[PDB]
């Protein structure tokens, strides 16, 4: 029942940081069984995703961008963050959050993004 | 004879179906021995009930068996007065050691929760003045998860730290998911300590204290032991007891 | 990433099937396909997981299976309500999800 | 015999952030009986709180004031910090730290403010 | 927060009374009550602590005492150089300060 | 990857945790590494789980 919220702003200009936060409510961001994602769908296109927050381990993120991209965590806010540095053109996107779940409550392993927030549309330009 | 008697005229201490840890924690069904009398041995019942109603474990719970059987009387003794804990919520329990529904706890310990949004370091001492060498008890609160960690402390990173003029002992608490007992997937660790006359225990902790209210001053540390029964006292006497019966008798062999 | 079609239809009442291939990295090797309902305005909805298994709450005209490096969404019954972008998802040897690129469902 | 001293700049603008710092001398910024406390006094009226740094356990802050402000600590200058985001006409102040001291030298607990700095004042403007 | 009388006033030589009233909540509750002085240009001083006690080096002169939800600085012997802000401060049940309005202290 | 680990290990009596020890240290077999082990007994019909 754990609601998930993005805010940040609709608008980067080309080349600076943007940055969003998807806010964690009805459940804790603090648990073994999941990662939390970030998940983009550029107008037009499918999903990609951008990469998860490991809060008990290391992040990972999408190989093609990788060198671009940190994913953060507030425990005071319960809130996780994304950044994208140097955007561009082919970075407008909805920014969407995510539960991912990895592993079930029946002692096995799984793999689905279980929760998802509305998202957030961002334009980047000149 | 077939009963369990008086040892020299002084009745034994009979816990009924309490154990040991649960009498000296307060376990709220132990309410029968929160004021004990002189003892001449202790009756314990082999698997008693009335023990750790909070699921969890008691260190060096042996020794201190052993060590209550040199002592028989003690006094309880006021240490730290439940509500010197201002800044402080003492009022937590839970329905594990529940009494008529209502969440409870063990009656000699306080359990030390946020207040308001905050848990200050939760700090105090105790000079043993009380006459003789005292037995301190106190325990660690280890969460089922982070979740309850931060429901019931502010403060994450947590530790407990107590001692004396010989005692050095700082723990972490171990939050993970356990196997539920009593319907609780957490756990609560005790210890304990003898305070040697006129010196010094200093508590201090950022969560998961679980403190005591009462110390116990040795009064008697006469011999006895203790003893393993499911029978009760019989209103007779004897100079030998064995958990068949009393034996009264001049000769150098029994069996 | 993953391989759809780009689009697939039918007629209300008929029933419809989406696929999705992989290599044997992803869909061959795991049997941790899922698939999403998107509908226009809203965040995707997780309707299978698992190859075959549905979230409590979703229609049971939704199924699914694999067969080598083929997974396949299965909707009985179409409706109206159906048609949205349908997307699968699997787990992979390099420790990641991969998406695939999406399909479409036009209802008629 | 410790002595606290404010820095920082005395004019931000409207809609930035403030950034205030406290070194702190003669004595230590750790410790189980002390927080560190940031108040204010805007001219004109009274002593308002804005929060505290609780250097062994989570900050907290003045619930009106508890969106915009973090407290932080640097250990190697022996400083303590605070930040108010969206800054307005209204958070024109002195600005003080101080020693707030919570449990007493005589096995007992305590409430009270100390030691203070003599405060820096910032002005708020467009 | 707490509130004070905004002025008071009174001869150099007189005894006055400066008030601060709460509920049950911060000052009622607890025996926390602590008083500043402020002069302008200064930081405040604290006189009083724990209701009644003075910090060493602060004059005799300043006392305080409560009673259900009020509290009371006192100050004898009122001297010229007295003439400063004052301010209470107390816990609360919700455990950050809590502090009053502040009283100003005039010396004629 | 994860460098901050630890391994948690309990049943209904017991609770610990353990986190490893990176340290040099004379080779033995060819290794400068150690492995730790430990045991329990889990009585029957309890639950032991591992993180
Ligand atoms: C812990 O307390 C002892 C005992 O204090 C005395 O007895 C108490 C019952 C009470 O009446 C106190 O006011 C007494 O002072 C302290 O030991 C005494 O220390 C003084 C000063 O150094 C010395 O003259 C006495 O002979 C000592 N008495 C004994 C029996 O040793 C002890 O210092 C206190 N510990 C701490 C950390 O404060
Ligand atoms: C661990 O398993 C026991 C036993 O489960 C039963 O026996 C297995 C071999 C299998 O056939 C299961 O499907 C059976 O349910 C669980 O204990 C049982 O719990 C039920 C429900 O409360 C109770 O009616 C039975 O009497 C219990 N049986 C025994 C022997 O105690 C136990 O709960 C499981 N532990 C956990 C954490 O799930
Ligand atoms: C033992 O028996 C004698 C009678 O032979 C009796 O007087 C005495 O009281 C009995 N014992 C004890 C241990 O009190």
């Amino acid at each position: 029942q754990v609601q998930l919220q993005e805010s940040g702003p609709g608008l980067v200009k080309t080349s600076e940081t943007l940055s969003l936060t998807c806010a964690v409510s009805g459940g804790s961001i603090s648990g073994s069984r999941y990662y939390w994602a970030w998940i983009r769908q550029p107008p037009g296109k499918g999903l990609e995703w951008i990469g998860n927050l490991y809060y008990s381990g290391t992040n990972f993120y999408n190989p093609s961008l990788e060198g671009r991209v940190t994913i953060s965590v507030d425990t005071s806010k319960n809130q996780v963050s994304l950044k994208l540095s140097s955007v561009t053109a082919a970075d407008t996107a909805v920014y969407f959050c995510a539960r991912h779940v990895y592993y079930s409550d029946t002692n096995s392993y799984t793999y689905f993004f279980d929760y998802w927030g509305q998202g957030t549309l961002v334009t980047v330009s000149s | 004879n077939g009963k369990l008697c008086k040892l020299n005229g002084i009745p034994p201490l009979e816990l009924g179906d309490c154990s040991i840890a649960g009498w000296l924690l307060g376990n709220p069904e132990c309410d029968r021995l929160l004021s004990v009398p002189e003892w001449s041995y202790i009756m314990e019942k082999e698997n008693p009930r009335d023990g750790l109603c909070y699921p969890g474990s008691f260190n060096d719970y042996e020794e201190l068996k052993h060590l209550l059987s040199s002592v028989k009387h003690f006094e309880k003794v006021k240490i730290l007065p439940k509500d010197r804990w201002t800044q402080h919520t003492t009022t937590g329990g839970s329905r594990a050691c529940a009494v008529s529904g209502n969440p409870s706890f063990f009656r000699n310990m306080v359990w030390l929760t946020k207040k308001g949004s905050n848990y200050p370091v939760a700090k105090g001492s105790y000079n043993n003045t009380s006459g003789e060498q005292m037995l301190i008890i106190w325990g660690v609160h280890h969460p089922n998860d982070e979740t309850e960690q931060r429901t019931l402390y502010q403060n994450v990173g947590t530790y407990v730290s107590v001692g004396t003029s010989t005692l050095n002992k700082r723990s972490t608490p171990d939050i993970a998911t356990r196997p539920k007992v009593n319907g609780q997937g957490g756990r609560m660790e005790f210890s304990w300590t003898l305070l040697d006359m006129w010196d010094t225990i200093n508590f201090e902790s950022t969560g998961n204290l679980i403190a005591p209210e009462y110390g116990f001053k040795i009064s008697k540390r006469g011999s006895s032991g203790i003893m393993k029964t499911e029978g009760t006292l019989e209103n007779c006497e004897t100079k030998c007891q064995t958990p068949l019966g009393a034996i009264n008798t001049t000769l150098p062999f029994h069996n | 990433a993953l391989t759809q079609p780009a689009s697939v239809s039918g007629s209300p009442g008929q029933s419809i099937t989406i696929s999705c291939t992989g290599t044997s990295s992803d869909i061959g090797g795991y049997n941790y396909v899922s698939w999403y309902q998107n509908h226009p305005g809203k965040a995707p909805k997780l309707i299978i997981y698992d190859v075959s298994h549905r979230p409590s709450g979703v229609s049971n005209r939704f199924s699914g299976s694999k067969s080598g490096n083929t997974a396949s969404l299965s909707i009985s019954g179409l409706q109206a309500e159906d048609e949205a972008d349908y997307y699968c998802c699997s787990f992979t040897d390099n420790n990641i999800p991969a998406f695939g690129g999406g399909t479409k469902l036009t209802v008629l």
